[PDB]
RNA sequence: GGGCGAGGCUCCUUCUGAGUUCCCUGGAACGGGACGCCACAGAGGGUGAGAGCCCCGUAUAGUUGGAAGCCAAGCCUGUGU
RNA sequence: GAGACCGAUAGCGCACAAGUAGAGUGAUCGAAAGAUGAAAAGCACUUUGAAAAGAGGGUUAAAUAGCACGUGAAAUUGUUG
RNA sequence: GUGAGCCCGGGUCGAACGGCCUCUAGUGCAGAUCUUGGUGGUAGUAGCAAAUACUUCAAUGAGAACUUGAAGGACCGAAGUGGGGAAAGGUUCCAUGUGAACAGCGGUUGGACAUGGGUUAGUCGAUCCUAAGCCAUAGGGAAGUUCCGUUUCAAAGGGGCAC
RNA sequence: AAACUUUCAACAACGGAUCUCUUGGUUCUGGCAUCGAUGAAGAACGCAGCGAAAUGCGAUAAGUAAUGUGAAUUGCAGAAUUCCGUGAAUCAUCGAAUCUUUGAACGCACAUUGCGCCCGCCGGUAUUCCGGCGGGCAUGCCUGUUCGAGCGUCAU
C-alpha cells in the first residue's frame, strides 16, 4: 500500500487517504485508492487517466 | 517517434542517457492507459517504447562496465562480474607459469642436453 | 560423386535441411535465373530473387506472363507475380504461387547492395575462368 | 568346454572398428613423422638374444643399449637418448660377443 | 465397509507440493519428499530404475546456462569485441 | 474469414462428439477390463464382492 | 535395440475363467493398463530372436 | 477451501489463466496442425493434483 | 499490524549512553573523549532519561545514536589500532 | 644466454560448368522424339510427374578478407663471474 | 558421416503441443494418434429448411479428393436384381 | 498347372514396379481361455419401477411434462429438502449469449459450452506462544548414504563504572 | 404370391487393411573434451497487439547490444524501406549485457510471499515517528592479520 501511494504521487500528483488491496482470481492485484475530500477522482480521470 | 536507435545513444553521457529513459518510461506508462482505454496503431509505439527502453538500459550498462574495466585494469583484485567466467575448472587450473616451472637441475640437464635435431644416413 | 566428408548425400537429411531452413538460407534456395541480356550485361548466371523484380514465368500453366514480383512468401517458398492471379469463388483476386525456378529476371530492382552482389558473383566468375584457363 | 555360464552378452567386444583404427595409427604415424622430421620415426635399438631354451636360438630387438655399450662406443647418456639411441640401465653385459 | 463406505473418508493430505521439484511428493509429517529426497542434499535416484532416471536427467529441463557452453568453448571461451565494432 | 474460422472450429469437434465426451476437457480413459473383473477365482472362503 | 520390448512393467494375471495368462501392463487410466507385453506375438513386444 | 495459502492461490491462478480454448486465428496459419486445445481442464473431470 | 514492544522507538532509539557508545565503538576512554573531542561529539539531555537507560543518574552522559553511528566511519579509528 | 625471423600449417570468410532450343502426351514435362552443351562436377535435394545443363548444392585447384596459435630454413648479437 | 536395418500394430514408450494426456497418497505406471490437392482454387450465386444440412450451380485433371478428406480390403449393413 | 500358384480381360486407381541367374532373411497361420484393432446375433431385447405429485392459462420458441410468470394442489416439518461453517474442490459464483457434444428422456433450461465481470480489514483468521512431537548446534558412532544426541565431558555473555 | 431367413451379383454404407510415401527410429563408424558458490542440473511463476500448448526468453522478458547478410514478416491487424541505406527479418553469427522466485542454496525460517540484524541513501512536519531504495549477515577447512586465555615452559 505504501509503494501504490508513492507511485501515484510520483507519476499523476495523486493524494490518497486510504488504499485497500486485494489478489485476483488471475493473479494480479487490484487496488482501490480513495481521494482526498477536496480533489475530484472524476477530474482526474477525465485528464490525467482519460477514462472519460 | 518511439524508435531510439543505438546509433546516436553510443555518444551520449549518463545523464543524457537517464534522462531519455525517464522520458520513454513516462511515455510507456501514458501508452498503456491508452492502449486499455481505447485501440490503435499505438501498440506498435508502445512496442518501440519498450525496445527503446531496452536499449537504452544496455546503453548504459556498457558504458559504466568499460569505465569500471578502465578503473580496474591495474589492480590485483577485481570485482567477480568483472573477472573472466570461463569455466570453474578453467579457474582453478594451474597457471601457464607455474605448469611451466622446473628444478634447477631439469633446467641445467636442459641447458646443457636438449633433444638435437638429427638425420641418418642410408 | 561427392568426395569431401563434410558431403552429405542423405536424402532424409537434406529434405530435413530444405525445408527447415531458416530465412536467410531460403533466400539463396529462392534464386532464379537472369534472362539472356542481363546475362550477357553482367557475367552473372543466378540471383536470389527480390521483391520489385520484373519476371516472365517459363514452365507452368501461365507460361509467357511478364511481371513485378510483389511478394516472396517464403514461408512457402514461392513468389507472387503482379496480375498472374485467379478469382477465389467469390470472385475476389488471390495471388497465384509461383516457385522462383520457374520464371526468369528480366529487369532486375538495383541498388548499391544488389550492385555489389552482382559485382562480386562477375568478379568471381571471371577469376575462376582466368584461373582455370 | 563352453564357457558361457556368465552374462556373457555384456562382455562382448566386436571388431567393426578395424580398419578404421588401422587409418587412425596411419594418420597418427604420419603426423608424428612430420612432426620428427628430419628424425627417424624411432630410436635406435640393440640385439639381444630371447631367453629360455625354446627361444634362445634366435635374436631381437631389445628396448635400450647399457650403459657399457655407451661407454665404449664413446656415446655419453645424457647425449644419447637426445639423439635417437635408447638406454636401458637394467641389462647388463654377461658376456662379450 | 473396506471399499465404497470406506473411501468416503479420504479428505486428508500425506502429501503436499515439494519446493525442490514441485511434485505433490511432501510427506506433511515426515517434512522428506518422496521423488527427490528433500531436504537431503543429493538429489534421490536409484539404478534400478532407469525410467526415473531418465525423467530428470540432465536435458528435460531448459538448460539455461548449460546450453550455451559448447558454443563458447567452440570459439575458446574468448572475450572483448570484434575489432571496430561499434560500442563504448 | 470469420465465418471460416467458426466453421473451422465447429469441424474441429467432429471426433469428440462423436465420442461422446462433454467439451475438449473431458478426456477420461475407463477400465474397460478391470482386473478385479477379469482376474482371480471364486474360492469357498471369503469373496471379493457379493 | 537389446531394451526394445522391455522398458514395461507387466504381469501375468493367472489362470482363471476369462482371459489368458499373457503379463499384463500394470496400472489404470491409459490404454496401454491391462494390455499384452513382452510377447513376440504381442503388439509393441519383443521380437522373437533379437538381431545381434 | 477459503483459507489457502498464497502458493496454493498462485497455482490456481495459472490454472485460471490457461483454462480457455485455442483462439481461432491459430486454426488459419499456414501449415497448422492444432485443432483445438488438448490440454484443458474442468473442474469436475481432472483435479490438479495440489 | 503485529503489536510493537515498549521501548523499542523513540529516545529509547534516539539516545546512547556513554558506556553503550564505547562498547559500540569498542575503543578505551580516553580514545573515546579524544575522537569526540575531535569530531565535535556534544552530550545531549533527554527529556526523561529512564526511557533511555533504566540506571542512567543525572551524571549519565548522553550521545545522539547517529553521532555514534557516524563516528563508526572515522579513519582515525584504524590509526588507533595501527599505533596500539 | 638472449632477439629477430623468410616460409609453412590449423580455423572462419568472397567466388566457380553447361538447354528452360523445336515437336507430341499432359492440368503441370522433370515423360517420349530431335538437335546440342558441360563434366577433376552423372553425390544428394528442390521445382505442378524419372532434370548433369531451371535452382540450391556437387568436383577441383585456387582465390578475397580476418583473428589467434604452432612448427620452422636461416640471420644478428653476450661470453664464462 | 554411413547401412543387403524398420517403414506408422514395424522402428525408441514417443515420426504428431511424448515421458505428453491420463492413473496412483506415494514410490512409480504411462498411451492413442502421420498422408485433401500441384495450387485452398476449402464451393460465389439461387433455392428449401429454425438449424445441421439438402438440391441446383461451379472450383479442380479428378469432389469416383469436401478440412468425416490419397488408395479404401474383410468381417458386418442398406437398396436393387 | 496334379498342386502351392502363375497369367490375361473388365472395373477402380494414381507413381512406381517386374522377369531370369546368383546372394540374403525378422520369409508362408485356423487354432495358442492368442496380441491389437474393428464388427455381429442376442436386440429395438433386458429394462429406464426407493425418496407420496402433479394440474390450468399466458409468454418465449422450429419444437415445451421436466423453461419462466401467474393460478392451484402437495412435500421437507427446526436431529429440515432451512440459515451458515471446518476438511476437500478451485471459478463451479454473477451477467449476457449458445450449433453440436453431455445432463441414460426431451430441453428454449444447466454446475454444460462461449465471452466478460466478481473476493477491498490495525479490530475476522493467519502471522505470535507453547502441547504431544520433530530438526540444527557440541560431541560420539558408522566403509558410507547417514545414526544418536537437544543440555551434553562447549572458552555457547549480558549489564555497569571510569580525569 | 408377399414378408421373413439364407445364397449370388451391382451400387451404396461400416471399418481402416493393402499399396506407395517418410523432417522418425535403429545399428555401425569418425571427430571433440566443455557443468557448478563468478550459483549448475532441476523446479515454479511470468513475458507476444491479437497464444492455451510446443518453441524462445526473463520486468532490458517470442527479447537488448555487437558482427554479418541485404529486403522482409505473414493467420489477422498495424506499420515499413529515404531502395542508393547506422538497414527489414519468427534471419544467421555471437566475443557485450539483462537473467523474476527458487534449487548444492547461504541471516533464521518456509505447509508462512513469516520474522530479523548491520551499514548507507532518499522522501514525508521531523533529534525521536512513518515509508521507500541500495549493499551485506550460512557451514567446514587453509594461509595471513589482529584481539585474547592458561604457573603450560621460562627470563627479569
Ligand atoms: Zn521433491
Amino acid at each position: 500500500k505504501a509503494q501504490i501511494k508513492q507511485a501515484l504521487k510520483k507519476l499523476y500528483d495523486i493524494d490518497t487517504v486510504k488504499i485497500n488491496t486485494l489478489i485476483r482470481p488471475d493473479g494480479t492485484k487490484k487496488a482501490f485508492a480513495r481521494l482526498t475530500p477536496d480533489v475530484d477522482a472524476l477530474d482526474i480521470a477525465a485528464t490525467k487517466l482519460g477514462l472519460v | 517517434n518511439g524508435k531510439v536507435k543505438a546509433g546516436q545513444l553510443w555518444s551520449k553521457n549518463k545523464e543524457e542517457l537517464t534522462k531519455i529513459l525517464g522520458e520513454l518510461k513516462t511515455e510507456l506508462s501514458q501508452l498503456r492507459i491508452q492502449k486499455i482505454s481505447s485501440s490503435g496503431a499505438k501498440l506498435n509505439k508502445i512496442h518501440d517504447l519498450r525496445k527503446s527502453i531496452a536499449r537504452v538500459l544496455t546503453v548504459i550498462n556498457a558504458k559504466q562496465r568499460a569505465q569500471l574495466r578502465l578503473f580496474y585494469k591495474n589492480k590485483k583484485y577485481l570485482p567477480l562480474d568483472l573477472r573472466p567466467k570461463l569455466t570453474r575448472a578453467l579457474r582453478r587450473r594451474l597457471s601457464k607459469e607455474d605448469a611451466s616451472r622446473v628444478l634447477e637441475k631439469t633446467k641445467k640437464r636442459l641447458t646443457h642436453f636438449p633433444q638435437r635435431k638429427y638425420a641418418v644416413k642410408a | 560423386m561427392k568426395v569431401r566428408p563434410t558431403v552429405s548425400s542423405s536424402r532424409r537429411k537434406a529434405r530435413k535441411a530444405h525445408f527447415s531452413a531458416p530465412s536467410s538460407v531460403r533466400r539463396v534456395i529462392m534464386s532464379a535465373p537472369l534472362s539472356k541480356e542481363l546475362r550477357e550485361k553482367y557475367n552473372v548466371r543466378s540471383i536470389p530473387i527480390r521483391k520489385g523484380d520484373e519476371v516472365q514465368i517459363v514452365r507452368g500453366a501461365h507460361k509467357d506472363k511478364e511481371g513485378k514480383v510483389t511478394s516472396v512468401y517464403r514461408l512457402k517458398y514461392v513468389i507472387h507475380v503482379e496480375r498472374v492471379t485467379r478469382e477465389k469463388a467469390t470472385g475476389q483476386t488471390v495471388p497465384i504461387g509461383i516457385h522462383p525456378s520457374n520464371v526468369v529476371i528480366t529487369k532486375l530492382h538495383l541498388d548499391k547492395d544488389r550492385e555489389n552482389i552482382l559485382a562480386r558473383i562477375k568478379a568471381g566468375r571471371e577469376q575462376v575462368a582466368k584461373a582455370k584457363g | 568346454n563352453n564357457h558361457f555360464r556368465k552374462h556373457w552378452q555384456r562382455r562382448v567386444r566386436c571388431h567393426f572398428d578395424q580398419p578404421g583404427k588401422k587409418v587412425t595409427r596411419r594418420l597418427a604415424r604420419r603426423a608424428k613423422a612430420a612432426a620428427l622430421a628430419p628424425r627417424p620415426v624411432d630410436k635406435l635399438r640393440p640385439i639381444v638374444r630371447c631367453p629360455t631354451v625354446k627361444y634362445n636360438r634366435r635374436t631381437r630387438l631389445g628396448r635400450g643399449f647399457t650403459l657399457e655399450e655407451l661407454k665404449a662406443a664413446g656415446i655419453p647418456r645424457l647425449l644419447a637418448p637426445t639423439i635417437g639411441i635408447a638406454v636401458d640401465h637394467r641389462r647388463k653385459n654377461l658376456s662379450e660377443e | 465397509t473396506k471399499g465404497t463406505s470406506s473411501f468416503g473418508k479420504r479428505h486428508n493430505k500425506t502429501h503436499g507440493l515439494c519446493r525442490r521439484c514441485g511434485r505433490r511428493s511432501l510427506h506433511n509429517q515426515k517434512k522428506v519428499c518422496a521423488s527427490c529426497g528433500y531436504p537431503a542434499a543429493k538429489t534421490r535416484k536409484y539404478n534400478w530404475s532407469e525410467k526415473a532416471k531418465r525423467r530428470k536427467v540432465t536435458g528435460t529441463g531448459r538448460m539455461r546456462y548449460l546450453s550455451t557452453v559448447p558454443r563458447r568453448f567452440k570459439n575458446g571461451f574468448r572475450t572483448g569485441v570484434p575489432k571496430g565494432a561499434r560500442g563504448p | 474469414l470469420r465465418s471460416k474460422a467458426e466453421r473451422q472450429a465447429k469441424l474441429a469437434q467432429r471426433k469428440m462428439n462423436r465420442m461422446a465426451r462433454q467439451g475438449e476437457a473431458d478426456r477420461h480413459i475407463h477400465a474397460s477390463m478391470p482386473k478385479h473383473l477379469f482376474s482371480g477365482k471364486r474360492t469357498i472362503g471369503k469373496t471379493d464382492r457379493r | 535395440s537389446e531394451k526394445a520390448g522391455h522398458q514395461t512393467s507387466a504381469e501375468s494375471w493367472g489362470t482363471g475363467r476369462a482371459v489368458a495368462r499373457i503379463p499384463r501392463v500394470s496400472g489404470g487410466g491409459t490404454h496401454r493398463a491391462g494390455q499384452g507385453a513382452f510377447g513376440n506375438m504381442c503388439r509393441s513386444g519383443r521380437m522373437f530372436a533379437p538381431t545381434k | 477451501p477459503s483459507h489457502k495459502t498464497f502458493r496454493i492461490k498462485q497455482k490456481l491462478a495459472k490454472a485460471q489463466k490457461q483454462n480457455r480454448p485455442i483462439p481461432q486465428w491459430i486454426r488459419l496459419r499456414t501449415g497448422n496442425t492444432i485443432r483445438y486445445n488438448a490440454k484443458r481442464r474442468h473442474w469436475r473431470k481432472t483435479r490438479l493434483g495440489l | 499490524g503485529k503489536a510493537k514492544k515498549k521501548g523499542k522507538s523513540g529516545a529509547a532509539r534516539n539516545y546512547m549512553t556513554r558506556t553503550q557508545a564505547v562498547k559500540k565503538l569498542q575503543l578505551s576512554l580516553p580514545d573515546f573523549r579524544k575522537l569526540c573531542i575531535w569530531k565535535g561529539i556534544y552530550p545531549r539531555e533527554p527529556r526523561d532519561r529512564r526511557k533511555v537507560n533504566k540506571s542512567a543518574t543525572a551524571s549519565t552522559t548522553f550521545y545522539y545514536t547517529k553521532d555514534i553511528q557516524y563516528l563508526l566511519h572515522e579513519p582515525l579509528l584504524q590509526k588507533f589500532r595501527e599505533q596500539k
